[PDB]
RNA sequence: GACCUUAUAGCUCAGUGGAGAGCACGGGAUUUAUAAUCCCGGUGUCAUCGGUUCGAUUCCGAUUAAGGUCACCA
RNA sequence: UUAAUA
RNA sequence: GAUCGCUAUAAGAUGCACGAGAGCGAAAGCAUUUCACUCAACUGUGUCCAUUAAUCAAGAACGAAAGUUAGGGGAUCGAAGACGAUCAGAUACCGUCGUAGUCCUAACUAUAAACGAUGUCAACCAAGGAUUGGAUGAAA
């Protein structure tokens, strides 16, 4: 029987969700020189934001957290990296249209180094008649420079925990476009995706506060 | 001799333009000439929309759909269906 | 008394892989790394043209329902998947069928998602220039 | 004076047509005169294998087994200021 | 010359103490007709003599053909 | 899947 | 201990969706975003010169891909080659593996259905709608 050693560990996310269990994950026994809770420094759980937050408003992010450590049958996860859904993402690519991209490498203030990447999608106007609406290179330039320099103001003041629950808030993909309007009328921005370049260090003491 | 003014492709004052792969038999085409269809479907067919809907896990989930773009040769356009042969006056038509 | 290993009602996460020549469903923990059963649908015939059928994909697909509800879980999430590196991206004929028993077969379908691998840039395909012929 | 032959002519017809051309090109570079960093004049020979030296500068420069610098040698010495750079700043 | 091996249908091979394969050939079918395809059939002195042989095409000698190796120091 | 010739 | 699943790696190559009868370039050709260095053209002009122009045997730059020479790299694909099918045969189409090559640097090669099969310059020339980039009025 292949199931007869494993064991199930309940998962725990930081206190910033709504949900704070989000399942169960399996590991071998201890043996000899194997240990469950060592086994389980490193695993990485993809979970959906619309489970974290119990809202369908939020279904197209999922989020991703890291086991550090083992508290008696619970992982204490952090958060390890976002990601818009595949299918949130192909449907907001139009045809006719100006695709603007742009990353930028942030140094948040608690320590953590992350990648942000940011798409955005000229408009068609309310009274426009042309099929399409392209933008210059030279205007094009100039979004990309605002989105570069307004998501780095946002997140190097925030430490990752608050800044991700700021992301959660509509106000970056709202305040880039109010202000992006100014030189191209743009009506999608998101934050297809951040990641983590370089983990900050960390304390048992900084988990047990980002752990009731 | 010149079946078609445009030659069968969408080139202009360019004259050099990618290939993209055919997305049944491999072929190497054009970007212009390939032949471009756009799919929308949802990844969960007719007949069991219901039936995912009733042994479910979430109230109000909204099935998602996929998006692909398909791009074929001549070649494996027509043997496909995909675009048919059409008559001398009506190969103008562009609609 | 209760099968060693099980637990209460808990989530999955079912990988239904099927190309144009075999069918893959395939159930892991919630971290992914741990797998509790993967069924083929080249384990449910007999010929090797069969392999891809609608029948062994469904076949394949109760036994890994009827494994997972008698392990604890009885709530899966669905990661439909073709050969898409750069072949057709399109799933084959047994992966609808595959999730389709998993509905039947009374199990709490929770998310789904198409997660066949679209290149950013792709290498170059088999065949050559004119292609399979 | 000659048609193609120019400084691989003191081989005579006695080491091969490719050997010859090969050796042609070495043979020019090792030569020829540089630009000297120091003073910018072409005054820079070759005095050793790797070593040159600015006739009307007084300078010893150590460079390359023919050529004054190096493919290799200019590419690391670009790779390491922007390496000194990067460290210097944070 | 001396040692060794082989000899089976019209052609290449199998197998033999109480003769298969293929290709070929003949007849029938499919085809407008041939080729291919399907169906059926007829084909071996087991190289020529003696002996053991219950009984030899097999085992043992002989006569032939066919090849392979050797034929050196002077 | 295979489909030569007059 | 394959296929499959998650997580980490380090090189090669490529540059999806946006991506179009749209843009640039003498043609060949050009698609990740930044910073430099250049270049060309259009529009605007009560700015300067004053025929400096057009086309051009000989002559000179650039010239896809393949190919050659010498280094580096060598992931994917793959002339040759080797298998397995199919076939009467199959040295082919189909499948598996796979050397040169495909990639970067330096130097040769100088050919393509290098096509708009339409030489370069200039004048006149029937109705439209739309589009790329300027100028100029109205409409925020």
């Amino acid at each position: 029987e292949p199931f007869s050693k494993k064991e199930w560990y309940n998962v725990k996310v930081p206190k910033n969700f709504k949900r704070r269990t989000v399942g169960q994950i399996v590991v071998n026994k201890t043996a000899g020189t194997r240990i469950a809770s060592e086994q389980l420094k490193g695993r990485v759980v993809e979970v959906n934001l619309a489970d974290l937050m119990e809202n369908e408003k939020f279904g197209a992010y999922n989020y991703k957290f890291k086991c550090e450590d083992v508290n008696g049958k619970d992982c204490l996860m952090i958060f390890h990296g976002l990601k818009l859904t595949t299918d949130k993402l192909r449907s907001i690519v139009k045809k006719w249209c100006t695709l603007i991209e742009t990353s930028v490498d942030v140094k948040t203030t608690d320590g953590h180094l992350i990648r942000i990447f940011c798409i955005g999608f000229t408009s068609r106007k309310s009274n426009q008649i042309k099929k399409t609406s392209y933008a210059k290179s030279a205007q094009i330039k100039k979004i990309r420079k605002i989105m570069n320099n307004l998501i780095t103001k946002e997140a190097a003041s925030r430490e990752l925990t608050q800044f991700v629950d700021y992301l959660r808030e509509n106000k970056l993909p709202k305040e880039i476009v109010a202000k992006c309007s100014k030189v191209f009328s743009m009506d999608n921005v998101y934050i297809r995706k951040v990641k983590i370049l370089k983990a900050g260090k960390i304390d048992s003491l900084k988990l047990l506060d980002q752990h009731q | 001799t010149s079946k078609r003014r445009n030659n069968g492709r969408s080139k202009k004052g360019r004259g050099h333009t990618q290939n993209v792969r055919c997305s049944h038999c491999g072929r190497c085409v054009p970007k212009d000439k390939a032949i471009k269809r756009y799919q929308i479907k949802n990844i969960v067919e007719a007949a069991a929309v219901r039936d995912i809907s009733d042994n479910s896990a979430l109230t109000k989930y909204k099935l998602p759909k996929t998006y692909m773009k398909l791009e074929y040769c001549v070649s494996c356009g027509i043997h496909g269906r995909v675009v048919r042969v059409r008559s001398r006056t009506d190969r103008r038509n562009r609609l | 008394e209760v099968i060693p290993g099980s637990t209460k009602d808990a989530f999955g996460v079912a990988h239904i892989y099927a190309t144009f020549n075999d069918t893959f469903v395939h159930v892991t923990d919630i971290s992914g790394k741990e797998t509790i059963i993967r069924i083929t649908g080249g384990m449910r015939v007999k010929a090797d043209r069969d392999e891809s059928s609608p029948y062994a994909a469904m076949t394949a697909a109760q036994d890994v329902a009827k494994r997972c509800k008698d392990l604890g879980v009885t709530s899966l999430h669905i990661k439909m998947r073709g050969e898409g590196g750069v072949y057709s991206k399109t799933p084959g004929p047994g992966a609808q069928a595959a999730l389709r028993a998993l509905a039947r077969a009374n199990m709490k379908i929770g998310r789904i998602e198409d997660v066949t691998p679209i290149p950013t840039d792709c290498t170059k395909r088999k065949g050559g220039r004119r292609g399979r012929r | 004076r000659t048609k193609k032959v120019g400084i691989v002519g003191k081989y005579g017809t006695r080491y091969g047509a490719s050997l010859r051309k090969v050796i042609k090109k070495i043979e020019i570079a090792q030569h020829s005169k540089y630009v000297c960093p120091f003073c910018c004049k072409e005054a820079v020979r070759r005095t050793a294998c790797g070593i040159w030296e600015c006739k009307g500068c007084g300078k010893q420069i150590a460079g390359g087994a023919y050529t004054l610098s190096t493919i290799s040698g200019a590419t690391v010495r670009s790779t390491v200021r922007r390496l000194r750079d990067a460290k210097n700043s944070q």
